């Protein structure tokens, strides 16, 4: 086509979606990880995760307001990945890299799994 | 704005 | 912070949100423009438009499944702007630039209004 | 991935 493109548009959209999340605006699901609860937008979860994409395209699960993750999933690893979904920024540290990689493999977030594998290989 |  | 960043994350999120829109997955509102109906995600509309942001943060309107735009709004100008919201690509042409600028001013999409003003000034 |  003969379209023009606004370079910062996608980043600005994501920044505003994170602002809605921080104010709990139009969040439509709560993700339960052990005792911890995380409010989010189903569409953002689907756009970032192969697991949420499969869950919310399912004719029955698409209507659930509460999703319980496998008890092996660490709430801190999930929190770091949820923050990544809404910001593109990953808080990867020596003390969390194993929990982050395991959570990303479960959530099916291929690019996060790839950087965790590379960072582990380096050490 | 750019030409993509 | 000591975060790492995935450069393509925001663009990949937006591409997946557009894929959900094209398949009519988790769309929660229909925007009526004259006779034409457009299905979309409230969160994406809010993230892109000052008008939708005001509408869906309103305690009563946040619950509406149908939003009717002012009858002066052109359905083609709206379609071009809705496509821009989900792609960062604006199909700006000599034959549509006036309708696109008027719709962007109404929707409060400041960056689109700015490029329309510059393109009109050049001609 | 980059250092932002
Ligand atoms: C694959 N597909 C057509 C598609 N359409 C829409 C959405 Cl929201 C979606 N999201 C999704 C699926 C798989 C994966 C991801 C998002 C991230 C990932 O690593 N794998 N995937
Ligand atoms: C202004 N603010 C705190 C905010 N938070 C969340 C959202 Cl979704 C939002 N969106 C929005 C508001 C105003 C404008 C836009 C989006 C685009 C624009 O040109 N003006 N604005
Ligand atoms: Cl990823
Ligand atoms: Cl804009």
């Amino acid at each position: 086509d003969s379209c023009i493109q606004f370079t910062r548009h996608a980043s600005d959209v994501l920044l505003n979606l994170n602002r809605l999340r921080s104010r709990d605006i139009l969040t439509d699901v709560v993700i339960v990880v052990s005792r911890e609860q995380f409010r989010a937008h189903k569409t953002v979860l689907m756009a970032c995760s192969g697991l949420f994409y499969s869950i919310f395209t399912d004719q029955l699960k698409c209507n659930l307001s509460v999703i319980n993750l496998d008890p092996e999933i660490n709430p801190e690893g999930f929190c770091i990945l949820l923050d990544f979904m809404y910001t593109s920024r990953l808080n990867l540290r020596e003390g969390n890299i194993m929990a982050v990689m395991a959570t990303a493999m479960y959530l099916q977030m291929e690019h996060v799994v790839d950087t965790c594998r590379k960072f582990i290989k380096a050490s | 704005w750019v030409i993509p």
